[PDB]
């Protein structure tokens, strides 16, 4: 019954994404990031956007940063619904899958109202966001958030005190803190081990130093504390969404440098400079000053990083993508020793593994 | 809503109602309008075979009462 | 006339198993905040018919079998045993009124692991054989608590006669003196039929994956016949209804409603829990249900003696 | 008792579709028997209905025509049969038919 | 600024121990889970009646492509090839020439719909609102080359969906 | 006799449905298929633990076979001896379960 | 004797219930006043024919008829 | 004639039973798996069409190729296709399964799954919405509804 060795062969979804980035411009390479962690689309958009904006030495406007944090936490709800409900579905609890994908359908409606696509929005861009919020969107985000805690409560009713769920998670995949730090784990994989680390707190980006929230911390390093950390991160995402809906500022949504962000279509059709800048930003693209950055965010799976190397042209010379799931699935072999074959699917569930970002 | 599942439950419940209703009506048809004689023990079978012998028609359920004596 | 009675037993078994699939898809639909089938028939009432016609003209999967003969015998044995478990069931009168109907059902259900074992060996897949051995070990494990719980209940009955079990429960349901036996019995019947949360033939290969769509449908309908049958047997055994001998249809309506609610309780348990790991339901049997079952067997031996409540033999 | 009101709503769903025949027509074509306010009808015969007491997604629907562009669509209804002027309204891109 | 999930010590008085033992022997949380599943059983489901009921879309929705016209019948596309320069998947193939009235127009406007990533960079690169990504999402084909649209197919999608496309642009052009 | 008729009917209907399920789709002429498992060709490794749980089943099943005449044995007039031997058999089944516990026999299939 | 009992009831309530029910099944029939009536009812159940005795002339306790006063009675069973 | 009428009615019966009981095997390769899961989610609910959720590959009727097909997995796709019993259909979902998509010019991507398996319905999108995939499944049912197996068998 025991597992002695687990060798995950990957590359079944290796697409050569970051070589295709080298032959495309920066705006052109943005929609590859929707398709890496394909349950966390706008967060990977945000990590790439922060990388390019760090290399461009410009900053988004405040309302764009609040829209990015709002949709980052909506995206975090999307990913932890996917994580928890498929992790329960593979073990056998199939019913909160269907209970929570209606809420996930409503958040895809939020994505589609703001961008036009339900999943791959191409909405968070270097320079801000692509388009302003349509009217009445924040009312419906409030109507979603007002009811979503009851959905978390009935998910947590179905799983948390369930003795069958606790038998499949409590002494499964115990990770020590030192081995989690050595194996390159990040996010919940560190936080179940008791490591107090969260990039929204320690190395904060857009306006996460202005929102107030808590970091759930595990005690035993197992599947069950990581389950509880993801449920409590859905709680804290609802908290941050409330703070973003109340503290949304007025103003513009792109940076007002028209050599980086494209001008408005009314002034593209009126001004000569704006038509030239629209032309060149949609044909050549902006030139990025030469340099290499490693920009990391706290994606809902952990540290999601871009090592972006620019040579001074309008196309990336190099774009290495650090996914959390790569080091997590590398540590799968240590996490599965001394367990059974039916525990392996639970350990593959507790490491939130999407193979698009694992394989690129 | 939830009462949409009730037609299938009704069909399945009629299908479970059929065997017992059928065996009750067949036992009353095959045994003179009465229950089937339960003979689990050899005394009950002895009485039943005695009924078959005293009926005179080779049917155990055809009962003969006080009219059969003088 | 008796052959008509056999057909009116076993053709409604197949129809109730046919529409149990629809009831399962519908009830699992609404418990999962969706609908079940409602397109194919009006309210989805033609979904089992359409699915039967689909499965019986699907291409034969054509396996290389280690044994052709046992590959044929395992569906035959599964369907024969799943149809012969019904014949002593007093509802209110059994088809075959036998003196030892309880022990007959325990024996014919103990024979049902040979279909799993023969289909696992008759496949050439070694992993299918491992799954068959796990399923057989699970089933024979829970048969132990079946036999001992069933003995401890029939210590209040007086005999192995299933029709006497209606007379036993005329004043009160037998779930009142034996609800711990009833709850371990109910979970043991849940683990006999390989029903969730004990379905490791779908937990990550089944023992019967090398069969074509027809024969796998025959295994599937034998499994659902076993499910409805064990719910009827649990209803007869713990929830025994009122029986007017001049109006037998009152008992038939009452046990039918109770057996439907118990089958829907199976459907509602699979919509609620994750699976056990295999060692965890082994732990559930050997280290939890079996010590309580032995203790309650001592209690239900000694209890009719200490209260002067020994049931009659006849 | 409120179950009587439920049975009366079922019987007036039978009444609202023009009798048992129209009831069974919409039952076997739509798999749905609730009545709605007839918002409109296009040049093909598709009938567009509101019911703002239904939840968001059920509140606007189309009963497709039985014959469109020479093709029998009594059983072969199709999501692409909706003309573009009703496609904003049916997909809730606007409040206005 | 952090909290401890699962750092509770259970109480060891006889009351709490007997509570946990009644939970263990009487399956109280399992009845709680059955209660929540029973609670969704009696809810109205979220199931819309497709194809008669449709999922709610916004006017920003990015579906099938269409070449548009002016309100005179003249096609808006003036062959500038900005859409195929920005096209991240290189789905757009454009060839142009001056036509008989000397106007700058395309002779080829192809979109491979099986390369297209439906991101709408073409309709925002377009300076004259010629290419748009309209509201049709129900255009599944039976053959691969039926998803290889040429200029004739795209102009026919424009003529087909223009009454809807113009109203969607009318709703969303002040955000663009 | 009615039991033998019922067994023959159930067996005949099962054999008829199995014959239909194995020979109704054989009438089609679909296509010949060339068609060239988690273990590839490694021989089935023996599990000691599955054999031990099957033997534990067999021994407890024999103890169950001893326990089966109790609803009849309660009718005796030597009730003190009957109750003593019934409690002794269930106690020896419990001692068998306890020894199976304490020597780690119920482990990794607990 | 009390801390160990609360310990095993906290850890293993299945086994505490098992040994408790088994202990009641062992000790409680010896403490019950109705164990005697189980014996008396099992000997009052007439499976066999009551083969009569030849009247030698001196048997004052054996009746001549079922409705005679002498003989074993079942008033205790009808009353209880 | 009588025989043409009988084989027409039997064609209608078997096409009804096949299109009303489609069982899919979904290759959840990439982002289109998320949208197939939304097509199974309670808003759209494929299970009310008789389309079950995640049938096993040796009993499924249709293979939904939902995601990017890479070169490393194309023999696994073809092996699962060869293990499906007939009649088997293939729905190609989304741009990478249709033509390679956003990874068309990659060294490691099969340029459409139609280079590997025969394809019946091409469902376009990146991803196509769950409603668009359900449209493609209903179009597959319409394609099954007009099959003429027994009429061609009677005419051969
Ligand atoms: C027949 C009609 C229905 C009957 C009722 C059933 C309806 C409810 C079903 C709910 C869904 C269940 C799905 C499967 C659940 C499987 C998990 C599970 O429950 O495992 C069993 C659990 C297992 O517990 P566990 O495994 O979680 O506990 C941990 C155990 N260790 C420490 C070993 C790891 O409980 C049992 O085994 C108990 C079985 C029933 C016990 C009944 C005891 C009655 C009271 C006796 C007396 C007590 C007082 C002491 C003496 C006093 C004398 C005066
Ligand atoms: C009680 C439970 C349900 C019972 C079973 C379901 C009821 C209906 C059973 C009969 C349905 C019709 C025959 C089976 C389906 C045939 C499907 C098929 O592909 O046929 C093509 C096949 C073969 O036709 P073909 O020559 O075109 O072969 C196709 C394959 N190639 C071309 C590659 C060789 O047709 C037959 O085999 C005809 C079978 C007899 C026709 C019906 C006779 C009367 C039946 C009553
Ligand atoms: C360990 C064994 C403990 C229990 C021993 C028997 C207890 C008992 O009730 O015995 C009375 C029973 C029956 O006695 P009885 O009093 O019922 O006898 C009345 C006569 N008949 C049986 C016809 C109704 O057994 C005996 O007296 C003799 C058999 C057992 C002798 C001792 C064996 C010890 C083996 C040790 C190794
Ligand atoms: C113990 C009780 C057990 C009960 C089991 C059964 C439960 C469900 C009962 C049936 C429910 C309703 C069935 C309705 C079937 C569909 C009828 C229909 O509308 O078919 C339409 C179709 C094409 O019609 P067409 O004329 O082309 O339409 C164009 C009109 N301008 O025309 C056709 O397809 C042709 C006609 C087909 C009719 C099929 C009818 C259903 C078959 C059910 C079999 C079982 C019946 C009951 C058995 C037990 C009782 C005896
Ligand atoms: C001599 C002449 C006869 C020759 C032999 C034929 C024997 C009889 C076979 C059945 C009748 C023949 C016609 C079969 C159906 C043809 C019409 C049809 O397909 O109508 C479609 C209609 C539903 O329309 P649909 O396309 O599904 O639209 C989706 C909704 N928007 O569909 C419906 O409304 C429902 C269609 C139901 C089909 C009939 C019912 C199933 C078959 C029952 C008998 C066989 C099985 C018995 C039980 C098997 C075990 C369970
Ligand atoms: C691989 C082979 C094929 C596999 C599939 C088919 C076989 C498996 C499924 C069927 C199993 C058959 C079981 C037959 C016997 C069952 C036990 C039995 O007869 O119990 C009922 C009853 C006992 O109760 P009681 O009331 O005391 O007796 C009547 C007194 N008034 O006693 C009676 O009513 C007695 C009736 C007369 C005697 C009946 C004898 C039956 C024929 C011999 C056995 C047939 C099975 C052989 C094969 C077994 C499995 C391999
Ligand atoms: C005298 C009456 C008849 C008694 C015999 C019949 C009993 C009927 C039930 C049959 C039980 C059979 C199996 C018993 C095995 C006992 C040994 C055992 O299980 O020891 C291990 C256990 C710790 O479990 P572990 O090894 O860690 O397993 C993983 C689960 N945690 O260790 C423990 O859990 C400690 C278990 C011993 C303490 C139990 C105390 C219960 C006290 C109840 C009140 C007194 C009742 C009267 C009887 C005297 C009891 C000492
Ligand atoms: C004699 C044959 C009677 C009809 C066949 C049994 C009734 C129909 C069951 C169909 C079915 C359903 C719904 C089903 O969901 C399923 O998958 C789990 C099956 O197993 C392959 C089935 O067989
Ligand atoms: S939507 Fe994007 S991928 Fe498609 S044609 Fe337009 S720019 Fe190219
Ligand atoms: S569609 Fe627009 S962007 Fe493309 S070539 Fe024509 S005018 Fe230029
Ligand atoms: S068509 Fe698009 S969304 Fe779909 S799997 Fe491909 S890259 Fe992902």
């Amino acid at each position: 019954e025991m597992v002695r060795k687990c060798d995950p062969h990957i590359g079944l979804l290796h697409r050569g994404t970051e070589k295709l980035i080298e032959y495309k411009t920066y705006l052109q390479a943005l929609p590859y990031f929707d398709r890496l962690d394909y349950v966390s689309m706008m967060c990977n958009e945000q990590a790439y956007s922060l990388a390019v904006e760090k290399l461009l030495n410009i900053q988004p406007p405040p309302r764009a940063q609040w829209i990015r944090v709002l949709f980052g936490e909506i995206t975090r709800l999307l990913n932890h619904i996917m994580a928890v409900t498929t992790h329960a579905l593979d073990i056998g609890a199939m019913t909160p899958f269907f209970w929570m994908f209606e809420e996930r359908e409503k958040m895809f409606e939020f994505y589609e109202r703001v961008s036009g696509a339900r999943m791959h929005a191409a909405y968070v861009r270097p320079g801000g966001v692509h388009q302003d919020l349509p009217l009445g969107l924040m009312d419906d985000i409030y109507e979603f958030s007002k009811n979503f805690s009851l959905r978390i409560d009935e998910l947590e009713e179905m799983l948390t005190n369930n003795r069958i769920w606790r038998n499949r998670t409590v002494d499964i995949g115990v990770v020590t803190a030192e081995d989690a730090l050595n194996y390159g784990f990040s996010g919940v994989m560190l936080r179940g081990s008791g490591i107090q680390w969260d990039l929204r707190k320690t190395q904060p980006y857009d306006v996460y130093d202005q929102v107030e929230f808590d970091v759930p911390i595990g005690s035993r390093g197992d599947c069950y504390d990581r389950y509880l950390c993801r449920v409590e991160e859905m709680r804290q995402s609802i908290r941050i969404i409330s703070q973003c809906l109340n503290k949304m500022p007025p103003g513009e949504i792109k940076v007002d440098d028209a050599k980086v962000s494209p001008p408005k279509r009314a002034e593209m059709k009126t001004s000569m400079e704006s038509l030239i800048h629209h032309f060149k930003l949609y044909t050549e693209g902006y030139q990025v000053p030469p340099g290499a950055t490693y920009t990391a965010i706290e994606a809902p799976k952990g540290e999601f990083g871009v090592y972006l190397v620019s040579d001074g042209s309008s196309r990336p010379y190099r774009c290495k993508i650090k996914a959390p799931g790569f080091a997590h699935l590398a540590g799968l072999d240590k996490m599965s020793k001394g367990h059974m074959l039916a525990d392996v699917v639970a350990i593959i569930g507790t490491q939130d593994i999407v193979f698009g970002e694992v394989d690129r | 809503m939830w009462f949409e599942v009730l037609p299938g439950i009704a069909v399945m419940g009629v299908c479970l109602f059929i065997p017992g209703m059928a065996t009750a009506r067949i036992h009353r048809f095959s045994n003179g309008g009465r229950e089937k004689r339960v003979a689990h023990y050899s005394y009950q079978w002895y009485l039943m075979e005695r009924d078959r012998r005293v009926s005179g028609v080779n049917r155990y359920y055809v009962s003969k009462g006080l009219e059969n004596i003088d | 006339m008796f052959m008509i009675n056999v057909l009116t037993l076993i053709i409604p078994i197949l129809l109730a198993v046919a529409f149990l699939t629809l009831v399962e898809r519908k009830v699992l639909g609404y418990m999962q905040f969706r609908k079940g089938p409602n397109v194919v028939g009006p309210y989805g009432l033609l979904q089992p018919i359409a699915d039967a016609i689909k499965l019986f003209i699907k291409e034969p999967l054509r396996p290389a079998t280690s044994s052709i003969s046992m590959f044929i015998l395992a569906p035959i044995l599964a369907l024969t045993l799943a149809l012969t478990m019904w014949i002593p069931l007093p509802m209110p009168y059994p088809l075959i009124n036998m003196n030892l109907g309880v022990l007959f059902m325990l024996a014919m259900s103990s024979l049902a692991v040979y279909s799993i074992l023969w289909s696992g060996w008759a496949s050439n897949s070694k992993y299918a054989l491992i799954g068959a051995l796990r399923a057989v070990a699970q089933t024979i494990s829970y048969e132990v608590t079946l036999a001992i719980i069933l003995l401890s209940v029939l210590l209040m009955n007086g005999s192995f006669t299933l029709s006497t079990l209606i007379i036993t429960q005329e004043q009160v349901w037998l779930i009142f003196p034996a609800w711990p036996l009833a709850m371990m019995w109910f979970i043991s019947t849940l683990a006999e039929t390989n029903r969730a949360p004990f379905d490791l033939t779908e937990g990550e290969s089944g023992f019967n994956v090398e069969y074509a769509a027809g024969p796998f449908a025959l295994f599937f309908m034998a499994e659902y016949a076993n499910i409805i049958m064990m719910n009827i047997f649990t209803t007869t055994l713990f929830l025994g209804a009122f029986h007017n001998p001049y109006m037998p249809e009152l008992y038939t309506i009452n046990f039918t409603i109770k057996s439907l609610l118990l089958s829907i309780t199976f459907l509602w348990i699979r919509a609620s829990y994750p699976r056990f790991r295999y060692d965890q339901l082994m732990h559930l049997l050997w280290k939890n249900f079996l010590p309580l079952t032995l203790a309650l067997c001592m209690w239900h031996v000694s209890l009719p003696i200490l209260l002067s409540s020994i049931p009659p033999q006849t | 008792m409120e179950l009587l009101q439920v049975l009366k709503r079922g019987l007036q769903q039978v009444s609202g579709h023009g009798g048992l025949r129209g009831y069974l027509r919409v039952l076997f074509r739509a798999n749905d028997v609730r009545v709605g306010t007839l918002v409109g009808e296009d040049k093909y015969g598709n009938k567009y209905y509101e019911d703002n007491k239904q939840f968001f997604g059920r509140h606007r629907w189309v009963i497709y025509t039985t014959e469109m562009n020479g093709k029998n669509t009594f059983w072969d209804v199709d999501g692409s049969m909706v003309p573009p002027e009703w496609h904003r309204w049916l997909h809730c891109m606007t409040d206005d038919p | 600024t952090y909290k401890y999930v699962n750092l509770r010590e259970p109480s060891m008085d006889m009351k709490s121990v007997t509570d946990r033992a009644a939970q263990t022997l009487l399956w109280t949380e399992l009845i709680r889970g059955l209660g929540m599943t029973l609670s969704y059983l009696f809810r109205e489901p979220a199931t819309i009646n497709y194809p008669f009921e449709k999922g709610p879309l916004s006017p920003r929705f990015r579906g099938e492509h269409a070449l548009r016209r002016y309100p005179s019948g003249e096609e808006r596309c003036i062959a500038c090839k900005l859409c195929e320069a920005v096209c991240p998947a290189q789905a757009i193939t454009i060839e142009a020439e001056p036509r008989a009235d000397g106007s700058r127009r395309t002779t080829r406007y192809d979109i491979d719909m099986t390369k297209c990533i439906y991101c709408g960079f073409c309709q925002e690169a377009c300076p004259v609102d010629a290419i748009v990504e309209g509201p049709n999402f129900e255009f599944s084909t039976e053959t691969h080359e039926e998803l290889l649209y040429n200029k004739e197919k795209l102009l026919n999608n424009g003529d087909k969906w223009e009454a809807e496309i113009a109203a969607n642009i009318q709703a969303d052009y002040l955000y663009r | 006799m009615n039991l033998m008729i019922t067994l023959l009917t159930n067996f005949t209907l099962a054999t008829l449905l199995v014959t239909i399920a194995f020979w109704l789709p054989q009438l089609n002429v679909y296509s010949e298929k060339t068609s060239p498992d988690p273990m590839g060709s490694a021989r089935l490794p023996f599990s000691m633990k599955f054999f031990l749980v099957a033997i534990t089943f067999l021994l407890f099943d024999l103890e169950i076979a001893l326990l089966l005449p109790l609803p009849w044995a309660s009718q005796t007039t030597n009730l003190n001896t009957m109750l003593t031997m019934a409690l002794l058999l269930i106690f020896l089944l419990a001692v068998s379960l306890a020894y199976e516990w304490t020597q780690k026999g119920l482990e990794w299939t607990e | 004797v009390a801390a160990f009992l609360k310990n095993v009831w906290a850890k293993e309530p299945v086994l505490v219930a098992s040994f408790a029910i088994a202990g009641l099944a062992v000790i409680l029939p010896t403490l019950s006043p109705y164990t005697k009536y189980s014996l008396m009812i099992n000997r009052a159940t007439p499976y066999n024919y009551p083969v009569p005795l030849r009247d030698d002339g001196n048997m004052p306790d054996v009746p001549s008829h079922p409705q005679d006063p002498q003989g074993p009675s079942l008033e205790w069973l009808k009353r209880l | 004639s009588r025989g043409e009428y009988v084989v027409a009615k039997l064609d209608d019966l078997i096409n009804w039973a096949r299109r009303s009981s489609l069982w899919p095997m979904t290759f959840g390769l990439a982002c289109c798996a998320v949208e197939m899961m939304h097509m199974a989610a309670p808003r759209y609910d494929m299970d009310r069409f008789g389309v079950v959720f995640r049938a096993s590959p040796r009993q499924s009727d249709v293979m939904i190729v939902a995601g990017t097909l890479t070169n490393k997995m194309a023999p696994a796709l073809r092996k699962v296709y060869d293990q499906m019993p007939e009649p088997r259909y293939v729905v190609s979902m989304g741009s990478c399964a249709n033509g390679g998509g956003y990874y068309h010019y990659s060294y490691s991507v099969v340029r459409g799954c139609d280079r590997i398996v025969p394809v019946d319905i091409y469902v376009p999108g990146c991803p196509p919405t769950a409603e668009a995939l359900l449209y493609g499944i209903l179009q597959l049912q319409k394609k099954i509804k007009r099959e003429k197996r027994l009429r061609i068998w009677y005419r051969r």
